[PDB]
């Protein structure tokens, strides 16, 4: 909770392989 | 950013200039944008290291 | 409206989809730009109404495949898009 | 273009053109050796 957008130019953010649940 | 060209829009250059020097203008724009993207990739690599 | 078309408004050329706009910029204001300084809202010269310009649906496509030494079937991954819209 | 008397170069004239469609094809019926030098815009496709 203590740690915290529409780009048509061609910049994308890929999701990580390991979800937070697996890390937990 | 215009990067020294007469305009910063591709379609504006193509519709406002004939090919012979629109080619030079588009060349300037492309080389500037390519240099910027190269720089971004370089800092990304350094931060990855 | 509502499809990928090449448009030309008073010498301003572009390609995209024109949709009804709920923007309410004042009568004197004519064009509309965005955070990236690109014209996304426009007003028709013939009839004074507001239109929003959206780039046509693009995306990245990648291939999942085993080695060609053992087989040649492939699968297709469309990155970051719901496939009910392809 | 068809005026009878142009003003002197030092006291040059100024005219404003507005609220009208401009057809540049007519300007090609002038004297055969009119220089048409344009800066910033290609003269050929000025009609678009």
């Amino acid at each position: 909770n203590k740690v915290t957008a529409q780009k048509f130019k061609g910049l994308t953010v890929l999701p990580p392989l390991l979800t937070d649940e697996m890390i937990a | 950013s215009k990067f020294g060209a007469i305009s910063s829009v591709l379609n504006d250059i193509f519709s406002r200039l004939d090919p012979p020097e629109a080619e030079v203008q588009i060349d300037r724009l492309i080389t500037g944008r390519l240099q910027s993207l190269q720089t971004y990739v370089t800092q990304q690599l350094i931060r990855a290291a | 409206k509502n499809k990928c078309v090449n448009f030309n408004f008073n010498g301003l050329k572009g390609t995209g989809v024109l949709t009804e706009s709920n923007k309410k910029f004042l009568p004197f204001q004519q064009f509309g730009r965005d955070i990236a300084d690109t014209t996304d809202a426009v007003r028709d010269p013939q009839t004074l109404e507001i239109l929003d310009i959206t780039p046509c649906s693009f995306g990245g496509v990648s291939v999942i495949t085993p080695g060609t030494n053992t087989s040649n079937q492939v699968a297709v991954l469309y990155q970051g898009v719901n496939c009910t819209e392809v | 273009f068809n005026a009878t008397r142009f003003a002197s170069v030092y006291a040059w004239n100024r005219k404003r053109i507005s609220n009208c469609v401009a057809d540049y094809s007519v300007l090609y019926n002038l004297a055969p050796f009119f220089t048409f030098k344009c800066y910033g815009v290609s003269p050929t496709k000025l009609n678009d």
